[PDB]
């Protein structure tokens, strides 16, 4: 972290991940089109 | 009413409340209570309703408010309320949120409105109810309306209890060549009523009756009945009659032209300014159709029709159907040859979407009654220098503008000030940028209403205040940059004239002070001058327009202002003592406007904003400008005497009696002149280096910035503990700008000994406070004020004091954090 003393240190923020023997996993937004069930409170479209 | 919000499912019978409610506001027999209950009524409504649910009311407003009778002072407030709630709905591109963004009709009907109630306002005599209901329905609608909003049906000759009257018909006759166009179109009536019928699934039947589908016409025109011939005929003789009353010369130019077929005419396209003739033709339908219908409301003895709204007023829906037939009327006359008449109107008309901007006219509207302001301000001067006038021929043109103009003006240029100051380049505002026009229009006005304030103050009398603010805020909205680099003679002329006048008026008061026409010039400069003069030259200095607009004449009327205010200083008067302050603050400005570093004449050769260099040297003899840049005056010292003087007065440690000048002006100078030119002199981000940058025109480098404010510190300290210090406050605020280049050292050289002493003083005050605790009764209540004062001299300082120390922290507390600092420390504990 390259201002983490600056601010944020002494006015008691902790780092996200400080404490996780890990790299935390992240998802991200995929752009390929995909098939899922028309949900059931659609604002637009119904299916009975 | 909270409950009718999110009824669009609905709109309908909303929109029907509304027409009811605000007819039976508009009604007889009514008692004020009652009327007073409807007007709560239909104003709670409208607090609540979505704003694209209130276009038919306001299409209804439209036609009602600007007769501005007495019914008019409701529709006004619920217009003032609509609009100043909805202004976003109207304004912004995108839209208020959730409720949608506004369409053409609304933004025209929003137009209309303002300019009608504008209209009418102007012409009608002074009221103070009135004026003071409509002043702010004005503010909202010109507030709400876009600048830059271009009206789709502009017009220009804007022809013209409706009561539509199409043009007499009757008394024109018919042409022959037309009698057989008429013919022709009535055979094509015929044939496409009937392919209206086939889509309709009719059938060619001896009777008439729709059930049975049976229909005796369905027969070819030749055979078609001679009377339904003549009736099918003559709305057509009807029309074209009208059109000859109108005017339009209509003649065989080019060639002419049961089973029902639909003969094409929707093949030729009407070009602009025949859709406009066509319109007008649609106009005189409706008027011919609105008459019909007023004609069953005298059958019925009383009421009113919906749709009796004009043409422009109805939205494109309404309008449709007039103007297909309309169209089809004059398609088929492009068919057969004849044209209508359009004149130069089309092209009269066209000017340009500039031109057609709201702001632009209401600019060009707001420039005439500037010239109407010239005339009336002429007459009120000769009649107040002489001869008692009672009469005043002009009153209503005073009220008016005094009452409506300038407060229109303040808040409208208040609101859209953005949009004057953007460029395609940079645009500031949401949206849209102001025309090149449109800024010399503003650049005009403000030029126009300086000179017509000069040396007037108390002839507008209590405006006077009014007129200064709305000074303020055309300065603050005129653009120079653009206005200056490309621009008429005459704007650019104005705006020179301006600036020359104002250092006349400057040098005028300060021979004055220095020791009739001596009061005024004193008034007007200490009340709308310098404060004008001071915002101007604040508003170049931020958006750095200096470089472009602060030359040549103009360069030479700034020339003569600083020198005149600065030569001041040898003055000792009680006037200047009360005057030092506004001076100080002009001086400041224009320093930091002011594009030349005028304390450094000896590099002024590489300046390439200095007129030395810009005009010839065979030039500036033609003019008065001395032979030497030094020779400009010399009363001001070069830098580096002036920072020599301000450190021995400094160290001497002189109180503020001993320096007036030096405290109230060259230093506000000097805390704006440093931090302009270090930007452009050596000690700079270079991203000039790579080209062969000139040498830079200045000298000014950190340590000058550093020398002064540790100077300023100082002079504080020395003035410490005064019981009369009010220049602290000023002079706190002016040296803030310059704290951001202190170096470190200045932490223990000046802060940490000048807050030691601070909280000395405090622990002293503190316990004085405690043993005046311990004591009581008179003890007690006696030098309680005397401890209330020390902590109000004590304040005082630190509030002179800390808004410094704060943005030295601001900018130094990363460098304390990162490596431990003990001289930080100790600040901490103080």
């Amino acid at each position: 972290l390259r201002f983490f003393a600056i601010c944020g240190l002494q006015e008691g923020f902790e780092p996200f991940a400080i404490n996780m023997q890990r790299p935390v996993t992240t998802w991200f937004s995929k752009s390929l089109p995909q098939f899922e069930p028309v949900p059931l409170e659609h604002p637009h479209y119904e299916v009975a | 009413a909270p409950l009718f919000a999110g009824t669009e499912h609905r709109a309908i019978m909303v929109d029907s409340m509304l027409h009811t409610v605000y007819r039976l506001s508009r009604g007889r027999s009514l008692t004020k209570a009652q009327r007073d209950v409807i007007e709560d009524c239909l104003m709670a409504l409208c607090r609540y309703i979505r704003p694209s649910m209130l276009q038919h009311l306001l299409r209804r407003l439209v036609f009602d408010v600007p007769i501005l009778n007495e019914f008019a002072k409701m529709p006004l407030k619920l217009l003032t309320n609509h609009y100043e709630r909805c202004w976003k709905y109207y304004c912004l591109p995108t839209g208020w949120a959730n409720f949608g963004v506004t369409s053409e009709e609304e933004l025209h009907l929003t137009r209309k409105l303002f300019w009608g109630i504008f209209d009418s306002l102007a012409h009608k005599k002074y009221d103070q109810e009135l004026y003071r209901i409509a002043m702010p329905c004005l503010c909202a609608i010109a507030g709400a309306l876009p600048p830059d909003y271009v009206d789709a049906s502009y017009s220009s000759k804007t022809e013209k209890n409706f009561d539509p009257r199409p043009v007499e018909t009757l008394n024109v006759i018919i042409p022959e060549k037309l009698d057989s166009f008429i013919n022709k179109f009535a055979e094509y009536t015929h044939e496409k009523w009937a392919f209206d019928k086939i889509q309709n699934n009719w059938s060619y039947g001896e009777n008439i009756d729709e059930e049975l589908k049976t229909h005796p016409m369905l027969r070819p025109y030749k055979t078609f009945s001679e009377k339904d011939k003549e009736i099918y005929r003559w709305p057509i003789k009807e029309s074209l009659k009208a059109m000859i009353a109108w005017e339009w010369t209509v003649e065989k130019a080019r060639e002419g032209e049961y089973n029902p077929q639909p003969p094409d005419l929707s093949v030729v396209t009407l070009s602009r300014e025949l859709q406009a003739m066509a319109e007008q033709l649609a106009e005189n339908y409706h008027n011919t159709w609105g008459r019909k219908k007023k004609q069953e409301l005298e059958a019925k003895g009383g009421g009113s029709h919906p749709l009796l709204v004009p043409y422009d007023t109805l939205t494109a829906k309404e309008k449709a159907r007039d103007r297909e037939k309309a169209q089809e009327l004059l398609k088929f006359l492009q068919m057969n040859g004849y044209a209508v008449t359009r004149g130069l109107k089309d092209m009269e008309l066209d000017t340009s979407s500039i031109e057609k901007r709201f702001a632009f006219g209401f600019l060009q509207q707001l420039l005439r009654w500037m010239d109407i302001s010239q005339e009336f301000i002429a007459h009120l001067e000769a009649v107040v220098s002489s001869g008692r006038v009672e009469k005043s021929p002009h009153e209503q043109e005073i009220k008016f503008f005094a009452k409506i103009l300038l407060p229109l003006i303040n808040q409208y240029f208040t609101n859209h000030c953005l949009y004057f100051l953007s460029t395609p380049a940079k645009v500031l505002g949401s949206g849209g940028h102001a025309s090149n026009k449109e800024k010399e229009m503003i650049t005009s006005l403000f030029c126009k209403l300086a000179a017509l304030v000069r040396h007037r103050v108390s002839l507008f009398g209590t405006d006077a205040p009014a007129v200064v603010n709305c000074l303020h805020i055309l300065a603050r909205s005129l653009d120079a940059r653009t206005v200056m680099k490309s621009g008429p003679e005459i704007v650019k002329a104005g705006l020179r004239s301006f600036f020359e006048s104002a250092s006349e008026d400057i040098e005028k008061m300060v021979e004055n002070l220095r020791l009739k026409g001596v009061g005024q010039n004193l008034t007007y400069t200490t009340v709308a001058l310098l404060p004008v003069l001071t915002t101007l030259f604040q508003h170049i200095a931020q958006h750095q327009f200096g470089d472009d607009v602060i030359l040549d004449d103009v360069q030479v009327s700034c020339y003569r202002t600083l020198c005149s205010i600065y030569s001041l200083g040898t003055t000792r008067n009680p006037y200047v003592e009360k005057l030092r302050p506004a001076l100080g603050e002009c001086l400041a400005r224009l320093a930091a406007a002011m594009p030349v570093a005028f304390l450094e004449p000896e590099l002024n050769e590489y300046n390439a904003c200095s007129v030395y260099t810009t005009k010839s040297p065979r030039e500036r003899a033609i003019l008065g400008l001395p032979n030497s840049v030094e020779e400009m005056c010399p009363d001001i010292p070069v830098l580096e005497r002036l920072m020599a003087e301000i450190g021995g007065l400094a160290e001497s440690g002189a109180r503020y009696t001993e320096m007036p000048h030096v405290i109230e002006i060259t230093l506000p100078m000097l805390c704006s002149y440093l931090p302009r030119w270090w930007e452009r002199g050596p000690e700079a981000p270079p991203p000039a280096l790579p080209a062969g940058a000139p040498p830079p025109c200045t000298a000014v480098t950190s340590d000058h910035l550093n020398s002064l404010l540790g100077n300023i510190l100082r002079i504080i300290v020395n003035n410490l503990g005064i019981d009369e210090a009010s220049w602290m406050k000023r002079l706190a605020v002016f040296a803030q700008p310059i704290v951001s280049r202190a170096r470190p050292e200045l932490l223990r050289s000046h802060f940490i000994p000048t807050i030691g002493r601070l909280r000395k003083r405090a622990g002293k005050v503190v316990a004085e406070e405690e043993q005046l605790r311990l004591e009581a009764k008179a003890e007690a209540e006696e030098g309680e004020l005397l401890v209330r004062d020390e902590f109000s001299v004590l304040c005082r300082d630190l509030y002179a004091l800390y808004p410094l120390l704060i943005r030295y922290v601001d900018n130094n507390r990363a460098h304390w954090l990162t490596e431990p600092n003990p001289n930080a420390e100790e600040l901490f504990r103080m």
